[PDB]
């Protein structure tokens, strides 16, 4: 048997400049998907005048998305950094903010190491549904480094 | 050329451009753009005459005669033969 299950999933978080110790997410949504990535599409394909096949490498970004429930501590620390313009932070060759989040899956260690990257979008206030519940957050990022799995 | 479309009928019609175009959306045929052209006549309907004789004469204006040599010998005896 293989044990696909998800319990057990810890991300730590770590900016450049707002959380350069970083955080801890572990309380994640019960309604919306707690990890959610977009298909990496690292090449493509393209047609000669003959019918061959021309195969390239393409720009891929990695865009994931945790969801977290409303009102917790890791919820209002995602807001910190959603609510952190680039523009009020210094430069260097790096990206500004340059955030990363180690993913430990399960207990086997898969140890994602995503980083290269940035908050793109989320929630700025949180939404009543019609149950009266408040729905649960999904922070989206992008990354530019998807290299570090292991077992 | 003469086009004849679609019951529309084109005399004169001179083809002026054309462009093929290879892609791979259609590797056996090949897609074309023919482009005629009329050539405009002073008459488009002319008058002929059936037999021979009855021509309207044609002018060729001063000719500058060009040059050979020979002699009146050969003449006659080609007038001869």
């Amino acid at each position: 048997m293989i044990n696909v299950s998800g319990f057990g999933t810890g991300i730590v978080i770590v900016s450049a400049s707002s959380f350069p110790m970083g955080f801890s997410l572990s309380k994640f949504a019960d309604d919306e998907s707690p990890i959610s990535s977009k298909e990496l599409e690292p090449f493509g394909y393209e047609m000669l005048y003959d019918g061959g096949l021309f195969a390239f490498d393409k720009a891929a970004p990695l865009e994931v998305s945790v969801s977290v429930i409303a009102g917790s501590e890791d919820d209002i620390n995602l807001r910190i950094l959603l609510n952190s313009k680039k523009g009020s932070f210094r430069f260097l060759p790096g990206i500004i903010p340059d955030m990363t989040t180690l993913v430990a899956t399960l207990p086997d260690g898969g140890r994602t190491v995503l980083s290269n990257g940035t908050i793109i979008k989320g929630p700025a206030i949180d939404t009543i549904q019609n149950t009266g519940r408040r729905k649960g957050n999904t922070y989206t990022f992008v990354f530019g480094s998807y290299l570090g799995a292991q077992t | 050329y003469k086009v004849i479309t679609r019951g529309m009928v084109f005399e004169r019609m001179m083809c002026t451009s054309e462009a093929l175009n290879q892609t791979p959306d259609m590797i056996s045929a090949t897609p074309a753009r023919l482009t005629f052209s009329q050539v405009l006549v002073q008459n488009p309907k002319p008058i002929m005459f059936r037999n021979a004789g009855d021509s309207s004469m044609i002018d060729r204006g001063l000719a500058l005669a060009e040059d050979v040599v020979g002699s009146a010998g050969d003449l006659f005896d080609y007038a001869v033969n």
